């Protein structure tokens, strides 16, 4: 519920909102919220100050309050904002301004936001045999839990996700058909939180390792740390950041 | 090397509290 808030800009990458930061003047204490794009239920918060951005990562804990590392919980990112307005407690500066949405610029959302709320209607349905304001009541009713289950399984029915397909096979898949850079998948490996992304660059399929580690996080060696795959492609779909390039088309399932 | 390593370093560094 950070849809309320007109500094909020949903799922804006750290550069998007930097450029929005320049566009407000880059004052000190000038501020907005947007979705965390590593962090699963997560926002950060971006400032200006000293005529730089400072970013911070808002994590949802587990009891459904919200914290910036080393920080104390507020109950909403609403809360954290309105607080860090009057007390610094160890932020670069004091949210003095926020930066609102221009005229007509909506909370940008990414493809599994748009499958979302969809994935638990029918997960709820298909579970609980409800229908109606009783369907409506159950979604409400769980949200948290639901929101949770939905998005550590989304990835299984996206169209780039392979399941437990070999190397070799994976190779074949990808070189087949128009060979567009960037066409790429994912597939398991033998251990239950390993991955594999699978890129067509200059004819040739490159072989990236993801691993889950202690957290349950999961990256591509000395990359980005992700709580979900959706994560990672959405990331890896925008910018190369260690990839020999951007993920484009997902290679078509057989 | 089976698997293509990551270019470059990381420029995606959050601030903290502490």
């Amino acid at each position: 519920s950070a849809n309320h808030l007109p500094f909020f800009f949903g799922n804006i990458t750290r550069e998007e909102a930097e450029d929005y930061l320049v566009q407000g003047g880059m004052s000190d204490g000038l501020y907005l919220l947007r979705q965390s794009r590593n962090y699963l239920g997560g926002f950060a918060l971006s400032v200006a100050h000293g005529r730089k951005a400072h970013h911070y990562t808002i994590e949802r804990e587990l009891n459904g309050t919200y914290a910036i590392a080393g920080g104390r919980t507020h109950a909403s990112p609403a809360d954290l904002c309105h607080y860090h307005s009057q007390e610094s407690d160890g932020l670069v500066c004091l949210l003095k301004k926020p930066f609102n949405r221009p005229q007509g610029v909506q909370p940008k959302t990414g493809p599994f936001e748009d499958l979302k709320e969809n994935l638990i209607r029918e997960y709820v349905k298909q579970t609980w045999n409800l229908q109606g304001q009783a369907l409506e009541q159950a979604i409400i009713s769980q949200k948290p839990q639901l929101e949770k289950l939905i998005a550590t399984t989304a990835h299984e029915k996206m169209p780039w996700f392979h399941g437990k397909i070999s190397r070799e096979e994976s190779e074949q898949i990808v070189l087949i058909g128009s060979k567009t850079n960037g066409k790429f998948l994912i597939r398991a490996r033998d251990n239950n939180g390993s991955y594999a992304l699978c890129l067509l660059h200059e004819g040739k399929v490159l072989h990236y390792r993801i691993d889950k580690d202690k957290t349950g996080k999961l990256s591509i060696p000395e990359g980005k740390k992700f709580d979900t795959l959706w994560q990672l492609v959405e990331h890896y779909s925008y910018k190369a950041d260690g990839l020999l390039r951007v993920l484009t088309v997902p290679c078509q399932k057989i | 090397s089976p698997y293509q390593e990551l270019q470059g370093q990381r420029s995606d560094v959050y601030s903290d509290l502490n």
